[PDB]
């Protein structure tokens, strides 16, 4: 929802996510859904983005209507910040549990110590039920199951509440007797010396006793229970396994990219060279979040969110089988409400005009290719 | 008569405005308040952002003039009873300062500090921010100064003369206010993070230390509450 | 002037009522502005409630205000709560919009954005300055307690939540799992300034140290802003401004 | 000149240094881009230069060469993740607004210690 | 490297997006001389509309 | 009398002077004064240098020794028509300061700017600091000494006690050819590059600063001129 | 390994291995770009002639 505010040559170069998945569209209270997919962080990593050496896998959400049970990179659960590697493809899971019913833009997103938040494509996620049925339990080494939505509440209040009332005491203690004007005139008229007196002193040297003792005392008692404590778990964790991808079969060179403005369409003219050992189609473009498809290639199946999803959105002027071997260069237009919508078409305001996304080539058989495309994007206006 | 009811409407105005804003901001946070750039956000928040910011200029105005020409010409021929009458009232607009100053500077401060960790920034004008920076804010600012004139206007202490003091406990406050400069600039800039204790936010807290003139503006008002009126009892 | 010693009396209860509560919320707004935008990203997490940033933080940026609203009550009234009305304030105001907001609007759980408690420190730096009424006694003595006494103090409160989870394979605190279920979109974990070991880190040191440090920078604060609170209580007046 | 006009009307109407230091310097600051606008504007119409978009002045740049003067150097606008909409001119003139005010108000009392004139009876 | 001729010979053309060619050695000169020589005459006006 | 014709020659020496130098430097900027190491650099660059520092040297030892030499030892029995004519020639010396700052610390300071902007600094004694830092820089300290010095020792006004804002005028300014040293440390050492905003350089701007100090010298030499011949006229 | 393990005064003693650079390198050191093969011992007890 941050999204359509960040600059255009940022959003298209930084991370592309693709092969996203939902598990579940519509949830009850306390009910799972799961997040899947793969991002490649690419090469051309803008300059004003630090090098995504401390990242941390988030969830783009107003507020915990989920709880991230679990979040995954590659295979290994990352409670903390991680190393990415610039050109590498991770693949990711993240487990939610539903909490607050309603309607929700769920965004995977991936936070970078230096750059800020890169938001993924966002999917409109159903809750039911009501808030108070949420349980978050979680077992402890010392073998007690607690709910994390009410532990140590209790305790919280108490322990506030009594300090604040300490406090109040003291400040009422001295507010019974008159507070401002008389007690200015007094010390401005000769030596006070009146208005502090014992017992005064000795109430100050009680007060100052048993808050000490009190201290030491309420300290004691809770090393006495929870006798076992271990600090924050925190640091960034290295050695991110990465996706073994195959090399692409597919070489394209962008060969000028164009958008009108004003316009809802970006042009470009690829030179494909079909390598390997089978026909192969253009059957999609992913810039932003937003997958342009060229129906007759290929359709999406896996619920892509439909403001994201040009389905004949992408026209290639020649989208007849590739042959092996052959090489030939094709008009490629990506037309759609969303390159307005979602503000592609503001990269005529940003300072670097160049833009990166994924191609998809399809075979007969249904086997696919990724092959990443960047370029300078130049606009046009007559 | 001495102190009235007008001690009453000043704690009540700013305690049922500020509820009804905090309602609105809890119905229209969400839906209609996430996504700048949707239609709905325009309706909601920016239309809110115009109005506040027109009726504020309007009511600021239309205070400090008013203030400025009912001002006591006469202030030599005002007895001790009307001059702890004018005390009192002035207390009472004191009163109201603060209360601003709260619900400004701690409740929709840290609100934003709330908004803006659970939430991506997605523009320099917010919700949380419409109701911070350009509606409590300027609210407080407006009684601080209408605070101050009336102070310099009625008080014959106050007259013949700025009170430093004074002085710096309503401009420093209202410093916070171009200091939103730094804040946005510092947020898209700077810091690419939510740290609330970034340095980019120091500009709020050199200019809300200004606040602690209080202390020397409130020994001036009980100077001028003991002019004439100071007792007898007081010292005695 | 005032009819008699009885209306006098009343005039001067009154104006205690109202002058104690413009001094608190002024207080209230300016201290809570000073203390979220200086310490309130630890103030605002309990698994950003650590050992060594939130321990040395916390009460060096903490002690400014009641160390001149200090040098202005107990000098020209005598009156030994400056640190406790400024702790109380920020308290109030604190768990207003915890509450209200970080609860209320937000549905973050209370057990996971309480604040931090400062009334002992408070208490300290009060009564060493009612007692030996030496503003250098209070900023060296009274300033190192209100540091040293920070963490146990806390203690009660954030101890239940260090109890060691194994959730999912990796070791962490319940604080720690309160801080990944509950989903910050704006702050991710790497944000967190907390106590991550180094190879100088000696043995179990990391609280007592940072306590230390903590003592030390408050005495130096308590002193610069003693003077800072003098400046702030003028009462001149200017011919232009 | 327009900032300086600015600067010295609002301080001889409204004699106030602090008026002046408030709203004369936020002036200041926020009409320094409007004022080089027309300027620098036509430095600014897109060129596709060599397969790359350029303005006018970055070809400028590029074409005169300046050997002690490298383009990383430059410390101009680059994009941020956090720069949302089209807000980088007003959000940097505002910021140098308010840091002007704060600059202004500096700057006069250290023009009054420079205005001083004392004797000493030895250096 | 030996260059020879006349720098007034120079010419730097280019051609922008907008469909217009112009010569990047005056391009622009004029306006900026004429903008900073006008804000240059009112402050001088000023000052010795006062002097 | 009075006003004389010896202003005519400080602005005009000035002038033919620096104009000479700034042809020198366009005809033996490059070529000769491109390369550090080669031979003609050092007839036509260190020789220069070498030149100018002894030269400066014997000025400034002769200016500042004849004007403390001839120092007026009977400065009570002056009259204050030839006070107005002291004073007037302490105007005059205070014009060519002017002239020799703004030479100094604008001109040869941005010409600088441009030089080591367009080609690679090759030694700490490029032609462009041999003319900035070694010559406009010690003639305008040897001008702001003089105009100081005369003062000094022709108004009674200014005699009697070192006036504080003449000195800051005089040393401030000064105090930037000792800066070179961090000049010179903070490109070699710091900053590898040609930032002219570079913190290295905020000795230049600190020192340069002291410059403001001509306000309260030239109210000081003001009040001089209205001593005795201050009217009437003026307040009449 | 150790060359020796009781030496005269003036004689050599070599201390030879391998070291491994851990892969999950911790944050909170810097990563090792500026790193000094050392000795530990209490002050100059051996002087160390040479180390690759
Ligand atoms: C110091 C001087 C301060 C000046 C600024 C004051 C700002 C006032 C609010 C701006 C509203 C805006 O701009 O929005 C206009 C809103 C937009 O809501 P709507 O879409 O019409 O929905 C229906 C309206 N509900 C959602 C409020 C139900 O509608 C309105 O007309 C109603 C605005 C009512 C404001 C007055 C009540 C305040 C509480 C009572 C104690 C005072
Ligand atoms: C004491 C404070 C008083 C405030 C008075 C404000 C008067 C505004 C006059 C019109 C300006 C305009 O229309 O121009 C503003 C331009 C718009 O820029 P743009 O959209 O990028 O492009 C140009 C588009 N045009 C050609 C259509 C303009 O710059 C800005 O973005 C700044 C806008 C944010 C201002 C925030 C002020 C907050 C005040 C809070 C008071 C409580
Ligand atoms: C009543 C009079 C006699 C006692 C006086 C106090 C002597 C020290 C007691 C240590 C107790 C303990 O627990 O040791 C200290 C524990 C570690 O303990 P460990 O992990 O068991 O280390 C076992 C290994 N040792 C035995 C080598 C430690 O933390 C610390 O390093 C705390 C370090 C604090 C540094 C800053 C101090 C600044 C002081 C300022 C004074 C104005
Ligand atoms: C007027 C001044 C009053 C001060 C009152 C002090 C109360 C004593 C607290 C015991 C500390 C403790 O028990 O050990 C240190 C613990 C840190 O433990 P941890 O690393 O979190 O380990 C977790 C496991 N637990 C739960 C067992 C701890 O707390 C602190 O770091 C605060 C250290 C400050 C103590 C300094 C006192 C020295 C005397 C002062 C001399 C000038
Ligand atoms: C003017 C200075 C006067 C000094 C007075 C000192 C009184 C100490 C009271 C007992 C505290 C205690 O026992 O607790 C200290 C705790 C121990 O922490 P722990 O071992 O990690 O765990 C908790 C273990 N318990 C539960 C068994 C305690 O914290 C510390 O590590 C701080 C110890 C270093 C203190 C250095 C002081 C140097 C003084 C120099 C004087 C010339
Ligand atoms: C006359 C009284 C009513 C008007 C009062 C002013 C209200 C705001 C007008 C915005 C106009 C505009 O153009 O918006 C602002 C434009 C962006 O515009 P956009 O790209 O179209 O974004 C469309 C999406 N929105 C609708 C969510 C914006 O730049 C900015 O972000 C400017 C940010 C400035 C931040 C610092 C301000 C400090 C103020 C200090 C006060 C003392
Ligand atoms: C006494 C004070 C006088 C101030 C006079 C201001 C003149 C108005 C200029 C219009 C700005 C504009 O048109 O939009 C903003 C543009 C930035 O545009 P850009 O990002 O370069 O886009 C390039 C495309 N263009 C050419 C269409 C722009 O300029 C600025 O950033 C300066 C913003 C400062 C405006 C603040 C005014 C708000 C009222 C002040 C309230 C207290
Ligand atoms: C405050 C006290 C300041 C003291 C320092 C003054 C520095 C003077 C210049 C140093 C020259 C140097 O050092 O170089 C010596 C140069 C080297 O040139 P060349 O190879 O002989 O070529 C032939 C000479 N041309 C290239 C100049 C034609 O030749 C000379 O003999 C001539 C130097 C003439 C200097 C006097 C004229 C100044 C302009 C007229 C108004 C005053
Ligand atoms: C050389 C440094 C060593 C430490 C001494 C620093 C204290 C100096 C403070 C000071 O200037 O004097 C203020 C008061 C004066 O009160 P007196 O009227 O002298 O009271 C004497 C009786 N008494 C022992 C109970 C205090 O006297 C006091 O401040 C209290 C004196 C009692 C010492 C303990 C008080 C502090 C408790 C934490
Ligand atoms: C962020 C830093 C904290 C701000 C505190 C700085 C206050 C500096 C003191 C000051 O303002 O001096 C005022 C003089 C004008 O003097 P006058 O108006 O002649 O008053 C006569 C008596 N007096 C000289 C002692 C003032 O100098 C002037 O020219 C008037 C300027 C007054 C501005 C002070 C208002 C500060 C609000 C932020
Ligand atoms: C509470 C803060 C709100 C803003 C007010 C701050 C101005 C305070 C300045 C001040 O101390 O007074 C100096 C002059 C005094 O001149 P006066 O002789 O009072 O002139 C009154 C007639 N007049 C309305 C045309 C000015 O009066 C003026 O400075 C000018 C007053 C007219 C306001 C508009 C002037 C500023 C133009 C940009
Ligand atoms: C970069 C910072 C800006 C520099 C401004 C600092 C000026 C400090 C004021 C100052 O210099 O005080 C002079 C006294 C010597 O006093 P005396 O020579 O006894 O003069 C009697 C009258 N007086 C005490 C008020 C000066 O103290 C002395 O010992 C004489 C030293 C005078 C040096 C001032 C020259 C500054 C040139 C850079
Ligand atoms: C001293 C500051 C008091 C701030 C209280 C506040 O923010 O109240 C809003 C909150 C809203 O929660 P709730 O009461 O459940 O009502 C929800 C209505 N909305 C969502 C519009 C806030 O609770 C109340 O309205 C209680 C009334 C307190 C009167 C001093
Ligand atoms: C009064 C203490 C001020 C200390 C300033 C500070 O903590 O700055 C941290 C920052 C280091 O940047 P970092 O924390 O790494 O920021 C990470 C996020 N980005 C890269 C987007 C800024 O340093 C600077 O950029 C200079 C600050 C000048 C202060 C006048
Ligand atoms: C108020 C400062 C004036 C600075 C003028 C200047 O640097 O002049 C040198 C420049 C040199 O260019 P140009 O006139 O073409 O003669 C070239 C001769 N060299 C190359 C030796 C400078 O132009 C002139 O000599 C004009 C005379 C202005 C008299 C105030
Ligand atoms: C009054 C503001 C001063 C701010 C100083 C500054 O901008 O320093 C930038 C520099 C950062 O170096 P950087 O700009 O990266 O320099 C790049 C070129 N090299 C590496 C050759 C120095 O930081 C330092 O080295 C410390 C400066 C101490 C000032 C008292
Ligand atoms: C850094 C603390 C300086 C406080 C300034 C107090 C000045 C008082 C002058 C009367
Ligand atoms: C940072 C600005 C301080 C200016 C110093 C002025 C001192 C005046 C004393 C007479
Ligand atoms: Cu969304
Ligand atoms: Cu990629
Ligand atoms: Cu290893």
């Amino acid at each position: 929802h941050g999204e359509k505010s960040q600059a255009a040559f940022m959003r298209m170069r930084t991370i592309h996510w693709y092969d996203l998945s939902w598990s579940k569209e519509k949830v009850k209270i306390n009910e799972t859904v799961e997040i899947k997919g793969k991002f490649h962080v690419f090469e051309g990593w803008p300059e004003t983005v630090d090098e995504p050496d401390v990242a941390f896998l988030n969830v783009g959400m107003p507020g915990p209507v989920f709880i991230r049970k679990e979040s995954y990179i590659g295979g290994q659960l990352v409670p903390r910040s991680v190393r990415l590697e610039i050109g590498k493809t991770y693949d990711f899971r993240v487990v939610l549990k539903a909490r607050r019913p309603g309607d929700w833009h769920v965004h995977t997103m991936m936070n970078v110590q230096g750059g800020g938040p890169i938001i993924g494509p966002g999917k409109w996620i159903t809750v039911e039920g009501s808030m108070s049925e949420f349980r978050n339990p979680v077992t402890t080494l010392t073998g007690q199951t607690v709910d994390l939505e009410n532990y140590n509440e209790g305790n919280t209040y108490f322990w506030h509440a009594f300090w604040f009332a300490i406090g109040v005491a003291w400040i009422g203690y001295w507010s019974r007797r008159p507070i401002f004007i008389p007690r200015l005139l007094m010390v401005d008229a000769g030596r006070a010396d009146e208005l502090v007196s014992a017992t005064d002193r000795k109430v100050a040297m009680g007060f100052l006793a048993a808050t000490i003792l009190i201290v030491v005392m309420a300290m004691s008692s809770a090393n006495s229970k929870y006798p076992i404590t271990i600090p924050l778990q925190a640091g960034t964790m290295r050695g991110m396994k990465p996706l073994e991808l195959p090399a692409p079969t597919v070489s394209v060179k962008v060969e000028d990219a164009t958008y009108r403005v004003p316009g809802r369409a970006m042009r470009m003219k690829l030179t494909i060279t079909n390598h390997g050992n089978s026909p192969i189609r253009l059957g999609e473009f992913y810039t932003a979040s937003v997958r342009f498809l060229d129906s007759d290639v290929y359709k999406d199946t896996t619920g892509y969110p439909e403001d994201l999803l040009a389905e004949d959105g992408l026209s290639v002027s020649d989208n007849s089988p590739l042959a092996p071997g052959e090489t030939r260069t094709v008009d490629v237009t990506a037309s759609d409400a969303a390159w307005e919508v979602y503000r592609l078409s503001d990269i005529i305001y940003d300072p670097d005009s160049r833009f990166a996304g994924l191609l998809f080539f399809f075979d007969a058989t249904g086997n696919r290719q990724v092959v990443q495309i960047d370029a300078p994007l130049i606009p046009s206006f007559m | 008569l001495l102190d009235k009811k007008w001690l009453t409407f000043a704690l009540a105005i700013y305690t049922v405005f500020y509820l009804w804003v905090r309602w609105y901001e809890g119905v229209y946070g969400w839906s209609a308040g996430l996504d700048s750039f949707a239609p709905e956000f325009e309706t909601y928040w920016m239309n809110f952002l115009y109005t506040e910011i027109v009726l504020e200029i309007v009511t600021a105005s239309i205070l400090w003039g008013y203030l400025w020409k009912t001002r006591d010409r006469n202030l030599a021929a005002l007895t001790p009873r009307e001059e702890l009458r004018r005390n009192f009232t002035h207390l009472v607009w004191l009163v109201a300062y603060a209360w601003a100053i709260y619900w400004g500077a701690s409740y929709f401060t840290e609100q934003d500090g709330t908004w803006h960790q659970t939430i991506v920034r997605d523009t320099d004008f917010t919700p949380s921010h419409i109701i911070e920076f350009y509606l409590s804010y300027p609210i407080y600012i407006i009684t601080g100064f209408a605070a101050f004139i009336y102070a310099k206007t009625r008080l014959p202490f106050f007259a013949k003369g700025i009170s430093l003091p004074y002085l710096v406990l309503v401009v420093g406050p209202f410093m916070i206010l171009p200091n939103v400069g730094l804040n946005e600039w510092g947020h898209t800039f700077w810091f690419m993070e939510e740290l609330f204790v970034a340095p980019l936010h120091y500009g709020f807290v050199i200019f809300g230390w200004l606040a602690l003139a209080v202390m020397g503006t409130l020994t001036q008002t009980f100077y001028s509450f003991a002019q004439g009126g100071l007792g007898q009892s007081l010292c005695e | 002037a005032v009819r008699s010693h009885a209306e006098a009396v009343q005039v001067s209860r009154t104006i205690d009522w109202m002058a104690l509560f413009v001094v608190f919320f002024v207080i209230v707004g300016s201290y809570h502005i000073h203390a979220m935008l200086t310490m309130g990203d630890w103030d605002f997490w309990s698994d950003w409630k650590d050992r060594r940033l939130w321990v040395t933080v916390t009460p060096i940026v903490l002690v400014t205000f009641p160390a001149a609203v200090q040098s202005y009550l107990w000098e020209r009234y005598r009156l030994p709560w400056g640190a406790t009305v400024c702790v109380l304030g920020l308290l109030l105001g604190e768990w207003i919009n915890r509450y209200f907001n970080f609860w209320g609007w937000t549905y973050f759980p209370i057990n996971f954005v309480f604040p931090a408690s400062l009334v002992p420190g408070a208490i300290i730096l009060d009564t060493v300055l009612m007692l030996s009424g030496s503003y250098l006694f209070t900023a060296i003595v009274g300033a190192m307690g209100w540091g040293l006494i920070f963490y146990p103090g806390n203690w009660p409160i954030i101890a239940p939540l260090h109890v060691p989870v194994e959730y999912n394979g990796m070791l962490m605190s319940i604080a720690d799992i309160q801080g990944y279920n509950y989903v910050r979109t704006g702050t991710p974990e790497y944000i967190r300034m907390v106590e991550k070991g180094t190879l100088r880190t000696f043995g179990k040191d990391v609280a007592p140290v940072s306590a230390f440090f903590s003592a030390f920078m408050s005495i130096l604060i308590y002193f610069m802003w003693h003077f800072i609170g003098r400046w702030f209580s003028n009462e001149r007046f200017l011919q232009s401004t």
